[PDB]
C-alpha cells in the first residue's frame, strides 16, 4: 500500500499508511523523485504511523508526498555478477557499466549465523608482516581488526594485506567503503584494472566493490556495511567457499547509528552514542563469520576517536575479533611504521600447541624485552642512562633493535617511503628476532635495524656504514 | 681529584633531571588541563540527560 | 494562503518555529518580511523550523513567512571573481550588484568513485617546505593545522597569490582561481587581507567570502558551503579552482551553537555526534575530474585551530581523517624563529610523489626522510651526524613571508643542501647563503633554472652545471 | 501594557494583548520605587515573551502592568557623562543628580560594516616606554591586560586615560563589568585624587559605568554594551579616537553564561554557554576603526585555573591585537610599570607597520634581553668570572635596558613624591637605540633608572655624587 | 538447584560489564532516566542481588554450596570505575590481572599483592 | 542593624559549602536549569549579593560597619571547585589552612605564601 510523509528532520522521516501498515525493515519507496530514494523502517510510532531512516538526501521532501511499500526490506544483486562491479548501499551499479544481472536477488538484513552452524577451525595465516606473523598472527577464517587513531596507518594496513594475502587466497574477495574517502574508492578501483584482479571484459574479476562513503547522509552510511556483508554471505554459502571481505571503516557504521539516533527519540548513552551501540553492532557482526557451510576471513578498520580505545565504540568492537592489531600514533612519531603496537596487539592462535613452541617462546621473549624496557622509561626519563646497570644497558640496547626491526617498508607505500617493499617469510622473522634476543647482533647500530626485510639486510645495511 | 669530578658530574646529572622533569611537567599539565575542562563537560552532559529524560 | 506562506509562532530560541508553509520543501529556502532568509530544517505535522541567515532578533511572532521555492543556493561564476561577498552570496565590498547568471544548490552531493580520476597536477604554493616536502596536486584536499598565531593564513595568502605568474601567462592548464572562505575573524582583519591582495593584484582572481564574528551562526555555518559552490563551478566547467577554509574551528563551534539550542545530544566537547559528516560532506566537493567530467578540480586548504598543541582533540581528528595530508604548524619552532614552523616530521601528503615535478624528488626525496628520523632525537657515530644534517636542512626550509619561488629556484636551493655543501657551514650562516645564492643564480643562470623548469628535472648537464656553481660560490665572501 | 505571567529567579514572562515588544526591548515594570528593567529574550508564542530582569524580581505579583518602551535600552551620551558613574540602565549611582544630556542612544547597536573598516593598521602612542616599544597598542585594536592585584593595574589604566587626553585629546570609557563595590568607590577615589575625574569643573577625561558583583547576569551581561554606547558618541558624533576600559572580560563572559542558564539552555564545553563566541564576536566588533573616529579598549583578562585553552580566554583571545603582562616579579626587582618586556606581545610589531627603525630595536632590545636570562642562569650556577670579555658587555647593557624600561607615572606623583614622565615614541627609539650602540657605556645604571627622555638620563648622572 | 539440593555447584559470569551495558540499553529505552555514566540508578542491585545468592548451605538445609566467580573488564586499568568497583565491593575477595604482568612473563598475570581471599576454612588442604 | 545605626559588627558565616548546597538541593527540586556540579547558575549570585552587603559606611552615614568571614571547606585542596571559585573571586582575600602544616607543628596551620589580605597595610595599627 502507499503512505503520506508527514514529518522530515535529516534522514528521519515520519510515514502515515491508512491501510496495511509495513514491517520494521521494509524498504519504502518515495514517489516524485527523480532518483531512487528508499526508506527503510525503523519504528512503529502508533497512530499508524512510522519512522523511518533515509538512505539518501531528504531535500525536497515536501509534507504529503506520496511513499510505497516494496513488501520487502532493501535486496541487492548477489552473485558472481558482482565480481568487478561498484554498487552502492541500495545495490544499483555506480560504475556506468549498466545492469548487474544477477540470477538471485538478496534482502541485506539477516539472521546471523547460529551456534549450531559455528566452526572451530584455527589455522596460520602468513601476511609476510613481521609485527602481525610474530606477535599476534592472523587465522584464515577469522576475524581481523585493525585499530587507530587519524592517519596512523589502518588504510595502508589494509592495503597492504590485500596485495600480500589475496593473491595466495584462491577465490573471491569483496571490499566494502563505510563512511571514508571517496578518492580511496577511485585509486582502489583503477589499481585492480590495472592489475587485472578486475577485468572489464572478461568474467575473471576477483574482487566485488561496495561504497558508501563520507559524503553520504547517515543512513546509507549506517546501512552499507549490511551491502557488502550480504554479497560475502553469498559467496560464503552458495558455494560453500573461501571468501575475503575487506571493510575500512566499521567504525562509521557506528557514528552513523549516532547521527540518527539523535532524532529517532532516544534518550542517548555514554559520550552522547546512541543506547543501543553494542547491540547494533552485534546483529551486525555476528553475520561476518565463518560456518560449517564457508569460511569468511575478515579484516576490519577500526578508526579510535581521539585517540581513546577506551571509547565505547572501539571499546565494543575488541570482544568481536580474533586477532587485533592495535596501531599506535607514539610508535609512528617514533617513525615505525607499519605503527603496531606490540604489547596491544593480541590472537586467539598465539598458543604453543598451534604456532609451536619456537614461535611461541620467541614472541613471548620480545613481548617480555619489549615490557622490561618500557618499565624502566620513567627512570630513563628523568634520570637517564647513567644510573642503569650494565645489564640493563643491555635491555635498553636489544629492545630498541627489537622495536626497530618489528617495522617493515611496505609495497603500497612506496610513495611516502623512497623505498622498496618487503615481504617477509615466517621462518625468517622468527630466525631473526631470536638472534637479536640471543645476543647475535650486540655490535650493530640500531639504526641499520630500521625499515629492512629479513636479518640479513641488517648486516647488509650496517656495512653501508662507517 | 676524583671529589672535585664527582661535584661537578652530580652538578651536571641533578641539572639534567631537573630539566627533564620540567619537561615532564609541562607536557602533564597540558594533559592536566584537558582532562579537567572534559570531566565538567562530561558531568554536565549527565546531569542534563537526567533533567531531559524525566 | 497557508500553502505558499507561513506566520512566525516563535522565535528566540535558535531555529524559528513557523506555522504554516504545507507545501515547503524540506532545505527550501523561505523569507522573512524583515528581508532576512532562512532555511526550512525541521518539517513537523504542526510547524516548520527555519534556521535563519541573520539576525534573528528582527523576527517576531506573527510575522509572515514565504516560500521561494528553491533549494538553497547561491550565486556562482565569473562575476564573483574581485568580489568581497557574504554567506549568502550578496555583495558587501560596495561596488553594487553581483551580476550572476547561474547559482548552484550549497548542499548538493560531492562527485562519486566513477567521476574522479587520481590527482597528478602540482598545485603550487612557492613556499619551499611545501611544494618539497608536503606537495599539494590539484583536487586535494590538504589540512593547515596549528594554534594560534603560528602562520596558517599566511601559507593560504602566499599560496593564492603565488598563481599569478601562471594566470598572467598562457599555459591554461596552469591556471587557478582562488577562493577565500573567512568564518568568523574580525571584518578588519578580512579587509585588511582583500588589501594585500588587491596589493599583490591577486584579487582580479580570488573570490573573497565573508561570515565574520558578529554575523549569526547559521551564517558562520553556511560560508564553507557557499564558497565550495562557487569553487564546484570551475570545477565542472574544465577549470581549476583553490578554496581555503579559514577556519573549520569556527565553523564547528557555529554548528555546535545551532545543535545546542536545538537540543541535540552533545557529546565530547559537547559537539554533536554528526560534526564529523559537517566537514567530511564539504571536504569530499574538492576533487579531480576526469574528461567525461571535464578535466577541471577543486582544491581545498581546510584551516583548523589547536589548543596548546593538541592534534589528538575531536575536531582536529575528524578533519585529518577526512584531508588527505595536513602541514602542522608549531609554535616551539614559530618563536624560535623557525618560520614557515612546519614540523617537517609530522607533516605528510597522503598524495605524496605523485603530484610532483621530477626535478623535486629528485632532491626532496631524501630530505624528507632526513628529518623525521632527526625529529626523534630532539664524540658519537652516525646518530649524531644526522643531528648536523637535519639543522642545516631545517635552516634551509625557512623562508620570508611573500617570497614565492618557483619550482626550478626551490630545487637548485634544495640541491646545495641535500648533497652536503652547506655540511662544512655554520647553521647561522645558511640563511645568508640562501639569500645571496638565490639572487645570484637569478641573476646569471636563468639559463640554468629555464633548463630545470622546461625539462621538469635535473639533467646530467643540469647537475654538471649546478656543482661548479655551488662549489665556486661557497668560497668568496667577507666574514 | 502587558501583564506579568511568571517569575522565577531573574527571568520574567509578560502577555500583551496586541503591541508585542520585539527581542532586545526593554520593559519598565509598573508600581516600582526604584526603576525596574526587564530585557526582551525570546517570543515564547500565544502573546508571551521570555525576559531578562537588569534588577532583583523580588515583590513581583503576576498581573503587574508592564511598560513597552518601544525600543532597546536607551542612556545618556554626551560630554555630560565624564567624571560622571552610570548603570546598565544609565542611571546616575554617584548621587550628584540628573546627568543632563542633550541625547540618548540605544545600547544593542549593530558593528561597523565589512565597507566601513579601515585598511591599514595604525599605531596608538601611549608615552609609556615598555609598551610603544615592544607591544604598541594598534587605533581600533583590543589589548589584552593581564595581572592581578599589587601590580599597579590601577595607575597603568588611569596613566593610560591621562596620557591619551593629554597628547590627543581623546576620551576614556571604564566599564566596571561584576566589580567588588568596595573596588568601585576605590577606583572613583583614586581617579578624583589623579585629576582623571573633576567633580568641580568640566575637565574629566573618563566617563563610569558600573555593574557590580551582586547585580543580576542580565544587567552585568549588557554593562559592556552601555559603556561601548557612551564611546560610539565620542566616535561618531565627535570624530574623536576613544579608550574603552573593561575591567574584566572573564565577568562579561561568567554574565553571559548565566544568563544563558536562566534561559534553560543546555550548556557547552565546560559549562559556557552555547553562544559563547557570538556574544563576545557582537561585542567585540563594535570596537573598531572607522571614519569618522576610532574605539581602542584595554580588557583586563582572567584565566581560570591558569588554563589558557579554558573557553573563556580562548575565546577572547582571537580578538586580541596585543597583549600587556604586569608582573610580580617585575615588581619585586624595583620596576614600574612592571610590565613583562618578554611576555608581552603585539601584532603590529612589523616592519611595514611600526617602522624598520621601530621593529629593529624593539627587536634589538628582545634579544639582549634574552641573553641577559641566559647569561644569568650561569652566574647563579658558576660565578660572574665564569664568562668571556663580550658576555659582560652585553650584561651591563641589558641592565640599563631594563632600567630604561621603568618610568615614573603622573598619576602616581601624589604619592612616590616624584614628577612623573610622558614620553614620546621618536625619543623612546632613539634612547634604547643608543644603549644597544653602546653610546652609554660609561654612564651608571642608577641614570637610566625611574626617568622619562634620554636628555634625562645623561643629567640624572651629573647630579648624583 | 544444586545449591539447595545438597550438591555444589560453579557458576562463572563472563562478564558483569557486559550485562550492565545490556541493561542500561533496556532501560533507557524503557524510558527509566539515565543515571551515572547513563546506567540505571540501581546498577549496584543489579549484581548486588545476584551474587548474594551464591552461598553456603547448613545441613538443616542441606549441607550445598553455590560458588560464583564473577568477571569485569575494565578499561586502561581503572579498577576506580562505576561498575568496577561496586562488584569489587560486593564481592569476597579478587584476583586482578594485569597486562604489565602478562607481558613480563607472569602468566597467569595476577597480581598477588592486591589480589585478596577470604581467609580459608582452615580447610584449602594441610601439606599446602 | 549595627552597620547602619554607626555600630561595628563581625560576621562568620560557617560554612557557605554547606548553605549552596542547601540552594542547590531546592533548585534542582524546582526544576530549575542544573550546571556545574549540578549548582545552579545563580549560585556565584547568591553569595555575591550575601557578601557584597558586608562594608565600611562613611561618616556621614554613620560611620558603622560590618565584616564578614566566611568560611569555605576545600576537598583535596582543590580550589578550583566551583563554589570555592566563585567565593575567592567576591572576597578581599583568604587566609588559607593546611593539614600539612597542622600535623608538622604550624598552628594555626596558616599558610603565609598562600594567604593574602587585599585590604593589608590600610587595616593595621603603626605599631604592627
Ligand atoms: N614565513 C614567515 N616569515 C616571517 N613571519 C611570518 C611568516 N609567516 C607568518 N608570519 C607572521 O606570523 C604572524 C601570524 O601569522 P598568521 O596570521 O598567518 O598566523 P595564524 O595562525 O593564521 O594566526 P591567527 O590565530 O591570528 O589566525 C603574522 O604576524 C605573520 O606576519
Ligand atoms: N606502512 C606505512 N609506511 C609508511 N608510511 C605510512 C604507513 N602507514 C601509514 N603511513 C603514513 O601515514 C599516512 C596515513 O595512513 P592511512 O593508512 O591513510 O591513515 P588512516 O589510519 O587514517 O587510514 C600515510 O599517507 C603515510 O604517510
Ligand atoms: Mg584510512
Ligand atoms: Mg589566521
Amino acid at each position: 500500500t502507499t503512505g503520506r510523509i508527514v514529518a522530515v528532520i535529516g534522514a528521519v522521516v515520519d510515514v502515515q499508511f491508512d491501510e496495511g501498515l509495513p514491517p520494521i525493515l521494509n524498504a519504502l519507496e518515495v514517489q516524485g523523485r527523480e532518483t531512487r530514494l528508499v526508506l527503510e523502517v525503523a519504528q512503529h510510532l502508533g497512530e499508524s504511523t512510522v519512522r523511518t531512516i533515509a538512505m539518501d538526501g531528504t531535500e525536497g521532501l515536501v509534507r504529503g508526498q506520496k511513499v510505497l511499500d516494496s513488501g520487502a526490506p532493501i535486496r541487492i544483486p548477489v552473485g558472481p555478477e558482482t565480481l568487478g562491479r561498484i554498487m552502492n548501499v541500495i545495490g544499483e551499479p555506480i560504475d556506468e557499466r549498466g545492469p548487474i544481472k544477477t540470477k538471485q536477488f538478496a534482502a541485506i538484513h539477516a539472521e546471523a549465523p547460529e551456534f549450531v552452524e559455528m566452526s572451530v577451525e584455527q589455522e596460520i595465516l602468513v601476511t609476510g608482516i613481521k609485527v602481525v606473523d610474530l606477535l599476534a598472527p592472523y587465522a584464515k577464517g577469522g576475524k581481523i581488526g585493525l585499530f587507530g587513531g587519524a592517519g596512523v596507518g589502518k588504510t595502508v594496513l589494509i592495503m597492504e594485506l590485500i596485495n600480500n594475502v589475496a593473491k595466495a587466497h584462491g577465490g573471491y574477495s569483496v571490499f566494502a567503503g563505510v563512511g571514508e574517502r571517496t578518492r580511496e574508492g577511485n585509486d582502489l578501483y583503477h589499481e585492480m584494472i590495472e592489475s587485472g584482479v578486475i577485468n572489464l571484459k572478461d568474467a575473471t574479476s576477483k574482487v566485488a566493490l561496495v561504497y558508501g562513503q563520507m559524503n553520504e547522509p547517515p543512513g546509507a552510511r549506517a546501512r552499507v556495511a549490511l551491502t557488502g556483508l550480504t554479497v560475502a554471505e553469498y559467496f560464503r554459502d552458495q558455494e560453500g567457499q573461501d571468501v575475503l571481505l575487506f571493510i575500512d571503516n566499521i567504525f562509521r557504521f557506528t557514528q552513523a547509528g549516532s547521527e540518527v539516533s539523535a532524532l529517532l527519540g532516544r534518550i542517548p548513552s555514554a559520550v552522547g552514542y546512541q543506547p543501543t551501540l553494542a547491540t547494533d553492532m552485534g546483529t551486525m557482526q555476528e553475520r561476518i563469520t565463518t560456518t560449517k557451510k564457508g569460511s569468511i576471513t575478515s579484516v576490519q578498520a577500526i578508526y579510535v576517536p581521539a585517540d581513546d580505545l577506551t571509547d565505547p565504540a572501539p571499546a565494543t568492537t575488541f570482544a568481536h575479533l580474533d586477532a587485533t592489531t592495535v596501531l599506535s600514533r607514539a610508535i609512528a612519531e617514533l617513525g615505525i611504521y607499519p605503527a603496531v603496537d606490540p604489547l596491544d596487539s593480541t590472537s586467539r592462535i598465539m598458543d604453543p600447541n598451534i604456532v609451536g613452541s619456537e614461535h611461541y617462546d620467541v614472541a613471548r621473549g620480545v613481548q617480555k624485552i619489549l615490557q622490561d624496557y618500557k618499565s624502566l622509561q620513567d627512570i630513563i626519563a628523568i634520570l637517564g642512562m647513567d644510573e642503569l646497570s650494565e645489564e640493563d644497558k643491555l635491555t635498553v640496547s636489544r629492545a630498541r633493535k627489537i622495536q626497530r626491526f618489528l617495522s617493515q617498508p611496505f609495497q603500497v607505500a612506496e610513495v611516502f617511503t623512497g623505498h622498496l617493499g618487503k615481504l617477509v617469510p615466517l621462518k625468517e622473522t622468527i630466525k631473526g628476532f631470536q638472534q637479536i634476543l640471543a645476543g647475535e647482533y650486540d655490535h650493530l647500530p640500531e639504526q641499520a635495524f630500521y625499515m629492512v626485510g629479513p636479518i640479513e639486510e641488517a648486516v647488509a645495511k650496517a656495512d653501508k656504514l662507517a | 681529584e676524583s671529589t672535585t669530578s664527582e661535584q661537578s658530574a652530580r652538578m651536571t646529572a641533578m641539572d639534567n633531571a631537573s630539566k627533564n622533569a620540567s619537561e615532564m611537567i609541562d607536557k602533564l599539565t597540558l594533559t592536566f588541563n584537558r582532562t579537567r575542562q572534559a570531566v565538567i563537560t562530561k558531568e554536565l552532559i549527565e546531569i542534563i540527560s537526567g533533567a531531559a529524560a524525566l | 494562503d497557508l500553502e505558499e506562506t507561513g506566520r512566525v509562532l516563535s522565535i528566540g530560541d535558535g531555529i524559528a518555529r513557523v506555522h504554516g508553509l504545507r507545501n515547503v520543501q524540506a532545505e527550501e529556502m523561505v523569507e522573512f518580511s524583515s528581508g532576512l532568509k532562512g532555511m526550512s530544517l525541521n518539517l513537523e505535522p504542526d510547524n516548520v523550523g527555519v534556521v535563519v541567515f541573520g539576525n534573528d532578533k528582527l523576527i517576531k511572532e506573527g510575522d509572515i513567512v514565504k516560500r521561494t521555492g528553491a533549494i538553497v543556493d547561491v550565486p556562482v561564476g565569473e562575476e564573483l571573481l574581485g568580489r568581497v561577498v557574504d554567506a549568502l552570496g550578496n555583495a558587501i565590498d560596495g561596488k553594487g550588484p553581483i551580476g550572476s547568471k547561474a547559482r548552484r544548490r550549497v548542499g548538493l552531493k560531492a562527485p562519486g568513485i566513477i567521476p574522479r580520476i587520481s590527482v597528478r597536477e602540482p598545485m603550487q604554493t612557492g613556499i619551499k617546505a611545501v611544494d618539497s616536502l608536503v606537495p599539494i596536486g590539484r583536487g586535494q584536499r590538504e589540512l593547515i593545522i596549528g594554534d594560534r598565531q603560528t602562520g596558517k593564513t599566511s601559507i593560504a595568502i602566499d599560496t593564492i597569490i603565488n598563481q599569478k605568474r601562471f594566470n598572467d601567462g598562457t599555459d591554461e592548464k596552469k591556471k587557478l582561481y582562488c577562493i577565500y572562505v573567512a568564518i568568523g575573524q574580525k571584518r578588519s582583519t578580512v579587509a585588511q587581507l582583500v588589501k594585500r591582495l588587491t596589493d599583490a593584484d591577486a584579487m582580479k582572481y580570488t573570490i573573497v567570502v565573508s561570515a565574520t564574528a558578529s554575523d549569526a551562526a547559521p551564517l558562520q555555518y553556511l560560508a564553507p558551503y557557499s564558497g565550495c559552490s562557487m569553487g564546484e563551478y570551475f570545477r565542472d566547467n574544465g577549470k581549476h579552482a583553490l578554496i581555503i577554509y579559514d577556519d573549520l574551528s569556527k565553523q564547528a563551534v557555529a554548528y555546535r551553537q545551532m545543535s545546542l539550542l536545538l537540543r541535540r545530544p552533545p557529546g565530547r566537547e559537547a559537539y554533536p555526534g554528526d560534526v564529523f559528516y559537517l566537514h567530511s560532506r564539504l571536504l569530499e566537493r574538492a576533487a579531480k575530474m576526469n574528461d567525461a567530467f571535464g578535466g577541471g578540480s577543486l582544491t581545498a586548504l581546510p584551516v583548523i585551530e589547536t589548543q596548546a598543541g593538541d592534534v589528538s582533540a575531536y575536531i582536529p581528528t575528524n578533519v585529518i581523517s577526512i584531508t588527505d595530508g595536513q602541514i602542522f604548524l608549531e609554535t616551539e619552532l614559530f618563536y624560535k624563529g623557525i618560520r614557515p614552523a612546519i614540523n617537517v616530521g609530522l607533516s605528510v601528503s597522503r598524495v605524496g610523489s605523485a603530484a610532483q615535478t621530477r626535478a623535486m624528488k629528485q632532491v626532496a626525496g631524501t630530505m624528507k626522510l632526513e628529518l623525521a628520523q632527526y625529529r626523534e632525537v630532539a664524540l658519537d657515530a652516525a646518530t649524531q651526524q644526522l643531528l648536523s644534517r637535519g639543522v642545516r636542512l631545517t635552516e634551509l626550509l625557512k623562508q620570508g613571508q611573500y617570497s614565492p619561488m618557483a619550482i626550478e629556484e626551490q630545487v637548485a636551493v634544495i640541491y646545495a643542501g641535500v648533497r652536503g655543501y652547506l655540511d662544512k657551514l655554520e647553521p647561522s650562516k645558511i640563511t645568508k647563503f640562501e639569500n645571496a645564492f638565490l639572487s645570484h643564480v637569478i641573476s646569471q643562470h636563468q639559463a640554468l633554472l629555464s633548463k630545470i623548469r622546461t625539462d621538469g628535472k635535473i639533467s646530467e648537464e643540469s647537475d654538471a652545471k649546478l656543482k661548479e656553481i655551488v662549489t665556486n660560490f661557497l668560497a668568496g665572501f667577507e666574514a
